[PDB]
């Protein structure tokens, strides 16, 4: 799963992400490809559908 | 997945609305999906534009202070607080507006005093003459004495007579000793700013501080000024929910909370060229129908018929046959502006404190109520004409409900059981007596809101009925007391359907439903009146008593200051809603634990009302240990 | 010690004395041995009330403890407090049959003890007609003996069937009260469970007038309540059992006025100090119209 | 980048980061990139329905809260709060002033010092003076500033020199103001949860309350402490951290009360206290400032400025704080935390302002005198506890001249006045100078820092900007004491900075191209010139070539300050955007439809070059307008 | 029209009147004529003192010109307006000039036109020892003569040396003001621009007396501003020209007084509607001591 500039930085998948791969950056959060477990629960938790 | 209500009626409406392709709360909070954890937890803070500032509510793990350095208990205070302050704004803006149409009744005028009695036991209260005096002299001075406490800023303010002296002196020894009303409210603002009280502790004592004034004072004049002004309410018949609404007539639904608005509707409906305006486009009559407070206080005083609590509002607009919907101020979702566009309703608002975007706008002449009432009314009979009937669908439910149960009303009913040779009468000793004894184990207050996030009137009702089966008598305040009525819980047959052995005993002693419905929300301040007059009977502080308060389903800030100076007037508070302050450890020991030390009560945060039911039975057992009986 | 636990506490006193007399029962005499009341029809009329059952022998005594037993559940709500009320008055029962079977002649004039049936069917004529408004049983001890015999007296002037239980009858003796059937002054005993032969008078009147039969005890409560015009002026300081007794005279819906400081429950227990009203607060209480 | 302008500020924040300690800098940057629903104010939080958060860009995503509230009316809510906050704040510190006043007394700690001004002010409250003993004068005119919080029937007390055009424009639009206590209770009523859902009637509810800040609390609380403390004049000072002392005993004072203060400053002089501080080894005692209580003390009686907001922390970096004494608002919490790095007492005073882990000692007023003195005694006994190892204290100072007051500016006024014509003791000559041209327009520079902006910066860029095209600046709170720390607060600087016209009117008038007015409730000062010159030339106070900017601002006390300015027909630029652009309905009211209502409106702009331009902009177009 | 829209306006009509009176001494008498005021040393002494070149036939004055339009910026900073006035000093120098090209001799008694350079130098210590306080500038016309004269008069009898322009040459005539050098009451033209033979004076004294090198403009505005003691006093309505030559008297820091209704800039322009105080608010306004 890929995170793109769509992002407004709310947090909510930072959290949700079971295997935390998810980590707050410079412009928006970001997704670590190497433990991303590909659930796409991030995608579900998001009011502006950033994950992708 | 999760049903939405418990009501049949508002299924069926839900149905329809779909049909419709009209959106709903519910539909809205299921939008809004996952929603954010900082701002539920109440960690998010935007007090400053240095922010937005989150902090973990996980205590030990990520960004711990904002940028000014706050803690998460600190964020979560302040947030509580301002929850607080806006609260008793709310219900001190009514108690003003109250106040205010005292101060220019006139014998001959729209609005006289109906009361006598009762505005001179409130004279007494406040330190004015009435003897060899006239009337309308007297509810100006009064008028006069309560628009002083709101905004003095010498002297002390003016208590009821009810409110126990040590009560007083606890507040005074703890610093949360009422001030005026709106000074308190500054006062919350002002310390909640960024740089200035960064303590929990202190922060929560400020709360308490402001909620006073909502209880005791804003919400008590409020009462007892619409009770001098328009008619203490006795026991009275009507009918609730949506079935109320009629096809053949002019269906008129007033919401929100100021009553002075819904009372000139109620008389101009009996005009004869209203009457007579209704005959001619095509009603039957006019068919007036309340909801939230407002409809709370019509009825309590008329036997207005009650057509729904807060979030049944909408579908009383998707039956399509609300000809006139004519709102004032608090708990009026701006969506029903939106909604009205789908059917032929005009929405009307009437006050300047709350304009909706694409709503008409009648403002409500305060300066002639009556003529302002007539054209307002006037607007929404004609509407009638433009009722597409092949749209109407209106459920056949309706259930009957008994209302009118103000101190004074309890008071007259429980006369019947004193003993004439013995008295004395026109006291609360009856009710203390049964309490003692332990025939009643206690008395609970049932009051709050809805909110989607509970399936609506589930938790009243399951709430209302575990307490009145374990002998604890319940009264009701609110969208709780017209779910209760919806449900069926407003009427003497229920004593023998759901209550206990000893509240059903009591029931048909002094010929009561088991369920109580005290008014609305600031009637609220009744039932404080009532526990106070009992614990002066027993000698007691209101903390040594087998009370309790309940809020299953609340929503509004105005329920928060209502939860927080229950508690601070000495009676535990269950909350079946949980506030967002689970990101501040500190504040939630506070609430929680230490606040018992404080006022002797405290909160409760319980989302199961069964398990609260069962809480709420072993804290009043414990009280009544610890009382002796 | 609240009202629950006072008439709880009081009940187990009744309950310890039963056992008690029942055991002193089955050792002198034996358990074949008759136990009967004299000249009655309904055996025991609490039990055969309350479980339609007849004790004939003192085995059937001993094993009628277990109602006692059964009818005190502790939890402090009104439907258990009226059946600890009603399990010291069927305590009470055993403790006078037990009376009964040990001694020939148990009650010594001036007290009568256990009333017949042929008394209980002559007073019904009277008690339906309304020459008989009610039916005062007046327990305990006045502070003086003019006060006890004034109100006394007043009941008798107005027609009600007064029965006496413990001391107040040596002070209606000093105060020259004439005592007697006709007279409608009746001395049960100095004992409190005496006040169980009032108790019966009520349970009869259901089974022979009302016409319910043995062990329908809820419609003989009913009818005790809406027909026997009966109510309870306890004088005196007042125990456990006393106030366990008052909880059984409750149950079947007679009021209990006291001149002591109780946890006063309206309509049912009633505190009147003023002696010179208690005819009338007790004619209010009950309903009664002279 | 940067984090700030100021050298001293640098040396510090190097001495922080080598001591461990972090700063506001280090949790702005900890809090990385913030939320932006809470930056559009599309977020909503007002009941636990919520929370609500819906979509800053209309047509995309959520549209409406679950009440069915749209971001207009979310947007509209959270800036009506933060003026009800930011004017609670004022109004409270006004409410304090006024109490003080009403316990005046001719033997007690609080006198009144400035007896003409409580004439005057008693003459603006239609209380008798002549032949009257002066404290009941006091004590009745205190009676008229309390009612005008918390009157309910009856219509409130305003200055004269607020224009009658612009108390009838107020009327027509339906925002004249109220009690101040009751029009902030009515806008945190009015933002309850299915209350008002219009943006336009939200805004207009929120500039009533803001005037109660601008016209009465601020007002009320300036007049009233010059008329206790004494109106300031002209004086000088020494400002930044340089200030501080190694061998004397270092007492700074913060916050916003001036009562404390004021006290703290005559208990210094206590020769007890002053042999005390000998006693514990330090040459004396060295009183500084920080923020509006800093400015307070330094307009009346010249006392050193250590630093403005974003300094208060760095105040104590270097070692030298023996006891740092708060009252109330813009106090950073994590001094607390910093306090156990170093030796400094860090002492609350207030109970409206308690900070968890900091030193309670209650400022008591009944006693206020001795109740200093006890709390100076701490501070002075904790200069024992200096380590004078960790001790670093810049060697930057700054020569500053403030104290102009309405009155000081009207005595300076006075001298290019010539006798032969007069009149005397009146705005007149800066009227004249602002008709004819020499001075382009006059424009006011207040604020907060903010880690958003270089510190200081703004406030720096924007002074030299406008003084170089000839608009004459007045500047309060942390705005001039940047200007007093970079040295712009000097006679010498007019010939260094400032325009041609500008540097003609000071060396004619002897002042700085620069005038410190106060503090931050000292805005109304400013008010008060203006509308003192509207006056004077017949017109309202839109009609004038003046202008207020906030390069720097973070306080909802900022947020009111720009409403009432605006309201009260003052544009106003803002250096930091504030949270309203997920609502294009409430942009457009505040940035377009406000100039319809009351002749100002708002202006955003981040950078400080184009806000310069733009105010010179817009003043000539109100030149043009009005003929000169 | 504000102050500065006013003095742009007097400036360009000032450069207007000057370009037409070149054109008719071109036309009447050609470039190579010889251009010159009678008896001095400084060639035309405003041209001299701001740009240091000697101005002698009358191409070079076509050519002086340019220094005009050089000089008008109309741009609303106080820089700009000061030098406009000195634009329209420049012009109008530039029109006496011409006047002296064109007709051998322009002014006819009682108007004396040019000063020349003895007569600086005889007035030039008097103006050093205090002996004559200030220099008054009274241009313009009175409402009656009695007031022009009796203003003038008191000028005169407090020693001061007054100059005048205007109709209040007649006006101080019908008032019996006996007008001479030794007098100190001295009529200078009818024309506007004949005020400018009294700022050569003050010029040419930074000049002769001051040791100021043509060009060095600044040291000589310095120069006018410290130790000249001049004032204007501009009576009756005031056009445009006659504002822009008010801002050219401030630019050499002498202030102007009116009793007209203007945009008063303290110090430097200021209304005096009290005929029976403009003495002394001059006094005042120039801080001249009389002893
Ligand atoms: S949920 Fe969406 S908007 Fe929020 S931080 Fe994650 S990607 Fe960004
Ligand atoms: S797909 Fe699952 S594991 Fe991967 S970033 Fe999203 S929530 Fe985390
Ligand atoms: S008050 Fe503090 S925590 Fe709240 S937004 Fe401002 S800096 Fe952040
Ligand atoms: S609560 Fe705070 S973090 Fe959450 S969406 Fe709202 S502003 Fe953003
Ligand atoms: S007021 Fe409306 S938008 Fe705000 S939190 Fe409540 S439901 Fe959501």
């Amino acid at each position: 799963y890929k995170i793109t500039e769509d992002c407004v930085s709310c947090g909510s998948c930072a959290s949700e992400c079971p295997a935390d791969a998810i980590s707050q950056g410079d412009s928006q959060f970001v997704i670590d490809p190497e433990k991303c477990i590909e659930c796409g629960n991030c995608a579900n938790v998001c009011p502006v559908g950033a994950p992708v | 997945e999760k049903a939405k209500s418990i009501d049949q009626a508002t299924l069926q409406l839900l149905d329809k609305a779909k049909q419709d392709g009209v959106e709903t709360v519910w539909d809205r909070k299921a939008d809004m999906k996952v929603q954010c954890g900082f701002g539920s937890a109440g960690v998010c803070c935007r007090n400053c534009s240095m922010g937005p500032c989150r902090v973990s509510p996980v205590p030990g793990k990520g960004v711990e202070r904002g940028i000014c350095g706050a803690t998460a208990d600190v964020i979560v205070s302040r947030n509580f607080a301002r929850m607080v302050a806006a609260g008793t704004a709310a219900h001190s803006d009514h108690g003003r507006s109250i106040a205010l149409s005292l101060y220019h009744t006139s014998k001959d005028g729209d609005i006289k005093v109906k009361d006598e009695n009762k505005l001179k036991e409130v004279a007494k209260s406040f330190n004015v003459e009435t003897e060899g005096r006239d009337i309308y002299d007297i509810a100006h001075d009064v008028a006069k004495e309560g628009l002083s406490n709101y905004g003095k800023q010498l002297g002390e303010v003016t208590l009821p007579p009810s409110l126990p002296e040590k009560r007083k002196e606890l507040w005074r020894k703890l610093g949360v000793y009422p001030r005026a009303v709106d000074r308190e409210i500054a006062a919350v603002m002002h310390s909640t700013h960024i740089g200035c009280n960064a303590d929990a502790e202190a922060m929560i004592k400020m709360s308490m501080r402001c909620s006073l004034t909502d209880g005791w004072m804003g919400s008590f004049m409020g009462t007892e000024f619409s009770d001098i002004m328009f008619g203490t309410p006795h026991s009275i018949d009507t009918e609730a929910n949506l079935g109320v609404l009629e096809k053949n007539s002019v269906n008129v639904v007033l919401h929100g909370h100021e009553p002075l608005l819904s009372e000139m509707v109620v008389e101009a409906a009996s005009d004869p060229e209203l009457v007579e305006l209704a005959k001619s486009v095509g009603a039957d009559g006019i068919n007036l129908c309340g909801m939230c407070c407002t409809g709370n206080e019509v009825s309590m005083r008329h036997g207005i018929k009650i057509a729904g609590n807060f979030m049944q509002q909408e579908l009383a607009v998707v039956t399509g046959a609300v000809d006139g919907l004519i709102v004032d101020v608090q708990c009026i979702m701006p969506a029903l502006a939106k909604l009205s566009k789908s059917y032929h309703t005009k929405f009307i608002t009437t006050s300047p404190k709350a304009h909706i975007t694409d709503s008409i706008y009648m403002e409500f002449d305060e300066e002639n109520p009556l003529d302002s009432a007539k054209k307002i009314l006037k607007e929404a009979i004609l509407n009638f004409k433009n009722r597409d009937q092949s749209k109407v669908m209106i459920p056949e439910l309706k259930c009957k409900a008994i209302l009118g149960y103000s101190v004074e009303e309890i008071i007259n009913k429980l006369d019947k059981v004193v003993n004439t040779q013995i008295g004395p009468m026109q006291t609360v000793k009856p009710l203390a007596d049964v309490l003692v004894s332990g025939v009643l184990r206690g008395a609970a207050a049932v009051v709050g809101c809805n909110n989607p996030k509970v399936v609506q009137d589930s938790a009243h009702i399951e709430t209302i009925k575990g307490l009145i089966k374990n002998d604890v008598i319940v009264v009701v305040t609110g969208c709780a007391a017209q779910a209760a009525a919806k449900y069926g819980l407003l009427q003497k047959e229920a004593a023998e359907k759901y209550a206990g052995p000893g509240l059903a005993t009591v029931c048909k002693l002094v010929d009561i439903p088991p369920v109580l419905h005290m008014g609305s929300c600031v009637d609220i301040s009744r039932i404080l009146d009532l526990v106070g007059r009992v614990a002066n009977l027993l000698g007691v502080d209101m903390s040594d008593l087998p009370v309790a308060g309940v809020a299953p389903e609340w929503m509004s800030e105005k329920a928060v200051a209502i939860g927080t100076y229950v508690v601070t007037s000495g009676i535990d508070t269950w909350l079946g809603v949980a506030p967002p302050v689970t990101g501040g450890p500190e504040v939630v020991d506070i609430l929680t634990n230490k606040m018992e030390d404080w006022v002797g009560a405290k909160f409760f945060i319980e989302t199961d009302p069964h398990k609260a039911v069962e809480q709420i039975v072993n804290r009043m057992n414990e009280k009544r240990k610890k009382l002796g009986i | 010690m609240n009202l629950f636990q006072t008439v709880f506490t009081g009940s187990k006193q009744a309950l310890a004395a039963a056992e008690g007399i029942v055991k002193q029962a089955v050792d002198e005499k034996g358990r074949d041995y008759k136990v009967a009341f004299p000249d009655t029809a309904y055996s025991l009329p609490v039990i055969f009330a309350a479980t339609g059952k007849k004790i004939t022998n003192v085995g059937e005594l001993e094993g009628a403890l277990d109602i006692v037993r059964s009818l005190i559940v502790e939890e402090e709500m009104l439907d258990k407090l009226l059946n600890s009320g009603l399990a010291t008055a069927v305590a009470a029962e055993i403790i006078e049959a037990a009376k009964y079977v040990l001694s020939d002649a148990p009650y010594a004039e001036p007290c009568v003890g256990f009333i017949s049936d042929p008394i209980i069917r002559s007073l019904g004529v009277p008690l339906v007609t309304g020459d008989i408004p009610g039916v005062a049983v007046i327990l305990g001890e006045c502070p003086d003996s003019e006060t006890a015999a004034k109100i006394i007296k007043d009941y008798q002037s107005k027609g009600l069937l007064t029965c006496l239980v413990g001391k107040v009858i040596d002070q209606a003796i000093e105060g020259k009260v004439k005592m007697g059937l006709d007279l409608r002054v009746i001395p049960l005993g100095y004992d409190v469970t005496s006040v169980i032969h009032v108790v019966t008078i009520a349970i009869r009147a259901a089974l022979i007038f009302g016409g319910i039969k043995g062990g329908q005890l809820n419609d003989i409560l009913k009818y005790t309540a809406e027909r026997v015009p009966a109510f309870v002026n306890a004088f005196g300081p007042l125990s456990e059992l006393v106030v366990s007794a008052g909880a059984g005279a409750i149950a079947l819906g007679f009021p209990v006025l006291t001149d002591q400081v109780v946890p006063e429950v309206p309509t049912l227990l009633l505190t009147q100090k003023d002696y010179d009203k208690m005819v009338k607060t007790s004619l209010e209480a009950r309903n009664i119209k002279i």
